């Protein structure tokens, strides 16, 4: 448990967390934006509101 | 000697066309929203086609274009529905511009 000999590995672990820490912010931003989603449930439900299923007769 | 409605219907181009799938028709752009072209081609409903990438600026209000029809009216009945859902527009593919 002497950090002097493990400097290279220690820095590697810190870099992975730094990259993963930013990945938390990147995914969250894209998740809200819908960059990866086909469409957002809010956006997809406004579209269904305009064409509601009609199981009854009018 | 007044023409009857049955006669008008028999000799109308839309009746003579038969099925609309894969039929080339001439349309006219009457409304444009950004790169969405609203094109009337003589049917009940207009079609909406995206502005082509090539010569996009040539497509303007009034520009006559060539279309390949797929459906005169987009409609479908979905699970549990008592009637067909209609989007109130035709399905067509914009091929290009018609020129003389």
């Amino acid at each position: 448990f002497r950090d002097d000999a493990c400097r290279k590995e220690i820095q590697g672990f810190l870099d992975c967390a730094a990259r993963a820490q930013e990945a938390r912010k990147m995914r969250s931003i894209q998740e809200t934006l819908g960059e990866s989603g086909s469409l957002l449930p809010n956006k997809l439900n406004k579209l269904l509101q305009r064409f509601p299923n009609k199981p009854y007769l009018s | 000697n007044v023409e009857s409605f049955a006669s008008m219907l028999r000799h109308s181009p839309l009746t003579q066309m038969g099925p609309a799938k894969d039929k080339l028709v001439i349309g006219r752009i009457f409304h444009i929203v950004e790169n969405d072209l609203y094109i009337d081609f003589g049917g009940k409903f207009h079609c909406v086609c995206r502005r082509p990438e090539v010569d996009g600026e040539k497509y303007q209000k009034g520009t006559r274009v060539r279309l390949r029809l797929l459906d005169l009216e987009l409609t479908s009945r979905f699970l549990g529905a008592t009637t067909d859902t209609t989007v109130l527009e035709a399905n067509a593919v914009l091929l290009g511009i018609q020129e003389s």
